[PDB]
RNA sequence: GAGUGAGAAUGCAGGCAUGAGUAGCGAUUAGGCAAGUGAGAACCUUGCCCGCCGAAAGACCAAGGGUUCCUGGGCCAGGCCAGUCCGCCCAGGGUGAGUCGGGACCUAAGGCGAGGCCGACAGGCGUAGUCGAUGGACAACGGGUUGAUAUUCCCGUACC
């Protein structure tokens, strides 16, 4: 099948918003000295040294 | 183990078969590597699974290992080092944790080891 | 008019590492005219630089075609010629090395 | 599983059969080689 | 009035509507929120935007010497721009044709007192 | 005085939309890990296993293309993705024969053709000849070389 008539501006536009993305938390640990950021999921990896940010 | 219920990790049971045993000798070989979180997820069982049979050191856990991973040098590590090392530990072998997002293709990255703590 | 000397043939020599594994083996590289032959290359390096020499080899380099925005452009043939000189082994100091 | 297509050059039947001088050995080939000209084509033959 | 300074980066590979994805996460916050949501939106687009944005701050920090921490990002936009045309060979030896797309991106920063 | 007024002729040329961030990303072989360069690494480099072809998916030639060969530099443009990589692009370098392939040797099918025959004309024929290989006569090996070339360069021994 195939349109045959042109979608409108407030169509295409109403439809395209809904796709977008979410901000996430940050967390801060407590690791060698220094305050850093990680998601939730690395807090423990964190504490312990286990992961690698640069 | 509990088989991975999807379709298969790598799209094959040969595939994930010969994936899996080369995980399990490259990283009982080196002690730390970064891979594919999900990987990591279905390497937990064999590692662990070889964990078991080198807590009983015998002639037929040599040929089962053997049988499992080929390559003497990492069963011999394995049956050396590894295995009298985890003697008093009951389970609990591998350590993952997952890292920076892969540039490649966004896929998740999970470093799994051993745990050194004891 | 004009008259026949072999020395109007000889367009320059050529410096290059392989030029360099050359001239360490009393061999030397020589850029000639395309119109030329052994013979006359021969007789020409033998009278200027007083060295007897055993034989010539030449070769042809097609030109490459270097891209530009004008349009396709060619640069011009060239032959190059490997001379050997006789275990007497003069050096030419005019190479200058 | 035939994908053989149309078009097998080959430089010699392309100069000995569209060549300057097929085009000169005959008089409609001269005329063909002077209207060419006239009109400016820069590769007179192939 | 306040004071303000711009920066924008012209003629970047990416699509208008894709960058302008990552670009509706970042109006209106702090640069330093703004800094942590580029680093940590696993997007294409988030490292040229993150680019702009710190080469941005850079520039408020340096030729008006203001204080990074109370910078804010006031309007953040991305336009399309000229297009690369190309042709690709499709089925049955026909022919279409293929648009690369190309993408202004412009940020200006606003000094907001607390 | 007019090439003088467009909204349409599945009009013409240029530009830009939706369908849409949807389908596809080019096979019957399959990777993962480590170390290294790099601002960025599944995709490049080096190491170990695994996988596939192996009358080929290996190694040479002819026809064909012409610098895609090697080295160094850089990655907006091209590679269906990023790419430090490339058959990308910039510069430099690289092809060595009395004996390997053609001409100075000769012919097949066939082409050209002095004179000549025929044809208003343009022309078409074919004799002497001259062209025309996919044919025939006539002269090599082992090893070594650097970062790319070897029956060509060097060593050793010969040929016609
Ligand atoms: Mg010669
Ligand atoms: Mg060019
Ligand atoms: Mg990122
Ligand atoms: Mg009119
Ligand atoms: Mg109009
Ligand atoms: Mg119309
Ligand atoms: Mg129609
Ligand atoms: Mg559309
Ligand atoms: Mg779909
Ligand atoms: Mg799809
Ligand atoms: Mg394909
Ligand atoms: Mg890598
Ligand atoms: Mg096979
Ligand atoms: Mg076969
Ligand atoms: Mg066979
Ligand atoms: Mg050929
Ligand atoms: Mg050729
Ligand atoms: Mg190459
Ligand atoms: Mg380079
Ligand atoms: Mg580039
Ligand atoms: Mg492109
Ligand atoms: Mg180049
Ligand atoms: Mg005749
Ligand atoms: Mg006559
Ligand atoms: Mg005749
Ligand atoms: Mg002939
Ligand atoms: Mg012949
Ligand atoms: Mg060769
Ligand atoms: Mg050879």
């Amino acid at each position: 099948a195939v349109p045959k008539r042109r979608m409108s501006r407030a169509n295409t536009r109403s439809r395209r918003a809904q796709w977008k993305a979410e901000a996430p938390g940050l967390v801060t640990v407590s690791v060698a000295g220094q305050q850093r950021k990680v998601p939730r999921r690395l807090l423990k990896a964190a504490r312990l040294g286990l992961v690698d940010l640069d | 183990p509990k088989p991975t219920k999807g379709p298969r990790l790598g799209g094959s049971s040969s595939h994930q078969s010969a994936l899996l045993a080369n995980l399990a000798t490259s990283l009982f070989e080196h002690g730390r590597i970064k891979t594919t979180e999900p990987k990591a997820r279905a390497l937990r069982p064999y590692a662990e699974k070889l964990i078991t049979h080198a807590k009983k050191g015998a002639l037929h856990n040599r040929r089962e290992v053997m049988k499992k991973i080929r390559d003497k040098d990492v069963v011999h590590t394995l049956f050396a080092e590894i295995g009298p090392f985890y003697a008093d530990r009951n389970g609990g072998y591998t350590r993952i944790i997952k890292v920076e997002n892969r540039k490649g293709d966004n896929a998740p990255m999970a470093v799994i080891e051993l745990v050194r703590e004891k | 008019a004009t008259i026949t000397d072999p020395r109007d043939i000889i367009l320059a020599p050529v410096i290059s590492e392989k030029s360099y594994g050359l001239i360490e083996d009393n061999v030397y590289t020589f850029v000639v005219h395309p119109d030329s032959n052994k013979t006359q290359i021969k007789i020409a390096i033998e009278k200027i630089f007083d060295v007897k020499v055993d034989s010539v080899n030449t070769a042809n380099r097609q030109g490459k075609r270097k891209r530009t925005r004008t349009g396709f452009g060619k640069r011009k043939s060239t032959k190059r010629a490997i001379v050997k000189l006789a275990a007497g082994s003069k050096p030419i100091d005019l190479f200058g090395a | 599983a035939k994908g053989k297509r149309t078009f097998q050059p080959n430089n010699r039947r392309r100069a000995r059969v569209h060549g300057f001088r097929l085009r000169m050995r005959t008089r409609a080939g001269r005329a063909i080689v002077a209207n060419r000209r006239s009109k400016g084509r820069r590769a007179l033959t192939a | 009035e306040f004071p303000s300074a711009t920066a924008k980066a012209r003629y970047v590979r990416v699509s208008a509507t894709k960058a302008r994805r990552v670009i509706d996460l970042v109006r209106g916050k702090s640069v330093e929120e703004a800094l942590d949501i580029l680093r940590w939106a696993p997007q294409a687009a988030s490292e040229p935007v993150a680019k702009v944005i710190a080469s941005a701050a850079a520039n408020a920090q340096n030729n008006e010497g203001l204080d990074p921490s109370t910078l804010v990002v006031a309007t953040v936009y991305a336009d399309e721009g000229p297009t690369a045309k190309r042709i690709r060979p499709r089925a049955q030896g026909r022919a279409f044709r293929i648009r690369k797309r190309t993408s202004h991106i412009t940020v200006i920063v606003e000094s907001r007192p607390p």
